[PDB]
């Protein structure tokens, strides 16, 4: 549904790769 | 034609007997691994 | 003075090499006498190279060798670990410890402090051998 | 090996820095001149001319590439005869080559595989006393050559 | 909010569908594609002057495949296909008939009326050298006289 | 369109249409291809890797041994030429590689005597079957019974 | 004499059949027999051709194998293989094409650098004395330099 990536693709603008 | 077996057979027991005891003088005797393949070889 | 030579055995050695991989690419084997032939050559340049790696051993360990900044090091960085890597091949080395676990000699004796005996005894049958070949070709 | 990161953002990738770094090194010798200094302390070429007045081992910057590429020589003066040679390659802490060995290992290799084609070769022989050793539409043609001609 | 499709999709195909290397580590509607090479063969052919010998032919799933008997225990029926059509006198051709007999008819074909003067040589040719093929065995054989 | 007929020809005819509407040394050969090719593979890095340590010493005799990307790559009169105390006498004195030595040594000794034992088997076969062959050779020759010559022929008539 | 002044036939400048210039071909004992010894081989091949339609016994037998492809009126060249085998101490065209670049590293006459492979010495006085064209023309250490490396690519085979 939307409603999971309107919330959940805000934090995927934030991150670099794991180190 | 017999004389070419004389020196050829005689050659042979002489490459064969004395690279035996060749052999077992390397045998009990990298440099390890080519003694391996040396003595495989022979 | 002797890699001049190192590297001119090891050149005839991938020619020999490349050579026998040629005759083995054919559908049928051809004839033997130029497979043993280039296998004897094969076995000729290790053994010379082995033999003069051997004897300069003491002059190679006093040296240190990595490039200078004359090197083209900003865009290649991997390729200059792979020219000095002292890392033998997992499998000579993996080969290796599986060797030294079935040789029948382990750490286990090193602490009972007991190897130099049975070396004398080893080289005390090779006089023994000896001996004895040299009775039987008498 | 020898990884530590979380150093280098902190500090940069400077020539002082890199003494620290190889100073946290295990290689590093309780008797050096820089553990002198620290000693001091509590009590670039301004760092090597400082090392000239103290007496023991010592860490002196060879060949100089920014950013990755340099030379740690740890030498200890007396005329000033070296000790090792290690080299910094992305962060990594190199040995010395010692020539030698690494000789003995591509020999190594090249051996047992020579042994391997070695064993299967033997694998395929027959044996014979007389025969030695083994190894386990044209006439069509020529009438549409004439046919055409 | 892709990424998040992606993630809902389970992974990220932009980079399999970006990647080479990782793209090489991740039935019906063909067979109609056949059927249309013979309506365009069909106008050309059927608007040149077929010879007489070759009116008779079966349209098969993507050729034309056209008999006249003979022997050798078969029959001189070949299977003919191409592609261009703008020119109506000369017409390529890829038969073959039912390694040098092909490289031969790829030969003489890439240059519509030819086909037919060569292959019938042939034929002729080898109903001499049946004619040979026979006298030879004929020679050797119940010869009693030679004279 | 063109260059999907030739794929699914490789791949993959009216009866096939209706029915899909009703719905030993060569290996050999390979590992002498693998073993060979190791040994190029591993031959060709020491070369590499011989040169260019050579390229340190070089009055440019030693580069000759290298490839167009080596040659740009390094350049003459480089690298380190310095020089550290010896370290081979130290690790001789110790006596932790003889252990390897007579390991070493005696897996050449039982594979030898494996060897030699498969060719005790092969040699006696053949011994076996070619004797038996002679054995029949000799009710076929003396002075009475004719013979003659890589085989044995014989005129009847 | 040998004063680095042959006959006509024999000067530094010489013209081939095609009208070019070309120097004189200097050749010393080590791959003037591989040059001989090669060339029959493919004699050889060409004399097989037409007709569709332990390091001495190898000598004389392929010199007999050649020697019938001849028709017996040079074996001469045949005894001069063995009189050059018997006084060659070299072997591969590649170890020869090295000694050629020792050779020609130092900018000597060809007919110099021919009697310098072609003689075998160990000072260099010894070069001096059995050369006497080169007294002057080059330096000593070099030519003792080239005789330690050639004495490690001399092989008994």
């Amino acid at each position: 549904n939307s409603t999971e990536l309107l919330d959940y693709a805000t934090k995927l603008s934030k991150f670099i790769w794991p180190a | 034609s017999n004389q070419a077996l004389y020196e050829k057979l005689e050659q042979t027991r002489t490459i064969l007997s004395v690279k035996l005891a060749e052999l077992i003088n390397m045998t009990t005797i990298a440099v390890a691994t080519t003694s391996v393949m040396m003595v495989n070889n022979q | 003075q002797a890699l001049d030579a190192v590297r001119m055995r090891l050149a005839q050695l991938t020619h020999s090499l490349r050579r026998i991989r040629d005759e083995m690419s054919k559908a049928e084997l051809p004839q033997w006498y130029t497979l043993q032939s280039q296998l004897n050559v094969t076995l000729s340049q290790l053994v010379s190279v082995t033999s003069t790696l051997q004897h300069f051993q003491e002059t190679l360990d006093s040296t240190v060798v990595y490039p200078l900044p004359k090197f083209p090091t900003t865009s290649h960085e991997s390729l200059v670990t792979t020219l000095l890597r002292k890392k033998n091949i997992p499998e000579v080395d993996e080969w290796m410890k599986y060797v030294r676990e079935t040789s029948g000699v382990t750490t286990a004796l090193l602490k009972d402090e007991e190897i130099e005996k049975l070396l004398q005894q080893d080289r005390e049958i090779t006089n023994w051998a000896r001996t004895t070949f040299r009775n039987e070709y008498g | 090996q020898w990884k530590s990161p979380e150093w280098i953002q902190v500090f940069g990738l400077r020539t002082e820095n890199v003494l620290d770094y190889f100073a946290e090194s295990p290689f590093f010798d309780k008797t050096s001149n820089n553990q002198v200094i620290k000693m001091q302390r509590q009590f670039y070429m301004q760092l090597e001319e400082e090392l000239m007045k103290l007496d023991g081992t010592e860490y002196v910057l060879s060949s100089v590439r920014e950013p990755d590429f340099w030379v740690i020589r740890k030498q200890r003066r007396t005329e000033i005869i070296p000790l090792q040679d290690y080299y910094i390659i992305g962060a990594n802490i190199y040995q010395s080559p010692t020539i030698f060995k690494i000789v003995q290992s591509r020999l190594m290799s090249t051996s047992y595989h020579l042994n391997s084609t070695l064993e299967s070769l033997y694998d395929l022989i027959e044996f014979q006393p007389s025969q030695g050793v083994h190894y386990k539409t044209e006439m069509l043609d020529k009438l549409m050559v004439t046919s055409i001609r | 909010l892709v990424t998040a499709l992606e993630v809902l999709s389970l992974g990220r195909p932009n980079l399999p569908t970006h990647n080479f290397k990782l793209s090489g580590v991740s039935i019906g509607l063909i067979l109609q594609r056949l059927k249309d090479l013979n309506l365009t063969v069909s106008i050309k052919i059927a608007l040149m002057n077929i010879p007489k010998p070759l009116n008779s032919y079966h349209i098969k799933n993507g050729r034309i495949y056209f008999t006249v008997p003979n022997e050798f225990e078969i029959q001189l029926s070949t299977v003919n296909r191409q592609s261009p059509l703008f020119f109506v006198d000369l017409k390529l051709l890829f038969n073959t008939e039912a390694p040098r007999l092909e490289k031969l008819i790829n030969e003489i074909l890439l240059k519509l009326l030819s086909l037919y003067n060569f292959l019938h040589k042939y034929v002729l040719t080898l109903q001499l050298y049946m004619v040979h093929r026979e006298f030879l065995k004929l020679a050797n054989g119940g010869k009693f006289s030679k004279s | 369109l063109e260059q999907l007929i030739p794929i699914i020809l490789r791949q993959r005819e009216k009866e096939l249409q209706n029915e899909i509407k009703q719905l030993q040394f060569v290996k050999r050969r390979r590992d002498m291809l693998e073993h060979i090719n190791l040994a190029m593979n591993e031959s060709s890095l020491a070369l590499e890797f011989v040169s260019l340590l050579l390229s340190s010493v070089k009055e440019s005799t030693g580069m000759s041994s290298m490839s167009p990307f080596l040659r740009k790559v390094v350049k003459p009169s480089s690298l380190n030429s310095d020089k550290i105390p010896y370290v081979a006498p130290t690790k001789k004195e110790y006596i932790e590689l003889d252990i390897l030595n007579k390991g070493w040594k005696l897996q050449s000794l039982n594979e030898s005597k494996d060897l030699l034992r498969a060719s005790f088997n092969k040699l006696s076969s053949i011994l076996q079957n070619e004797h038996d062959y002679w054995n029949k050779i000799m009710q076929s020759i003396s002075n009475k019974d004719v013979i003659f010559k890589k085989l044995l022929a014989i005129k009847y008539g | 004499a040998a004063t680095l002044q042959l006959g006509q036939e024999f000067q530094l400048k010489q013209i081939n059949h095609q009208g070019e210039e070309e120097e004189l071909i200097a050749l010393n004992l080590s791959e003037a027999r591989l040059v001989i010894k090669e060339a029959l081989v493919e004699r050889r091949r060409a004399f097989k051709r037409s007709q569709k339609k332990t390091r001495e016994k190898e000598l004389e037998s392929i010199d007999v194998l050649l020697e019938q492809t001849t028709g017996g009126n040079n074996k001469d060249l045949k005894n001069t293989m063995q009189y050059l085998t018997n006084f060659s101490r070299f072997r591969d065209q590649e170890t020869v094409g090295a000694v050629i670049q020792l050779l020609k590293s130092t900018g000597l006459h060809p007919f110099e650098v021919a009697q310098l492979g072609s003689l075998a010495c160990d000072t260099a006085d010894e070069a001096k004395t059995l050369i006497p064209s080169l007294n002057n023309k080059i330096s000593d250490d070099e030519l003792e330099r080239i005789l330690k490396e050639l004495s490690n690519l001399e092989t008994l085979y």
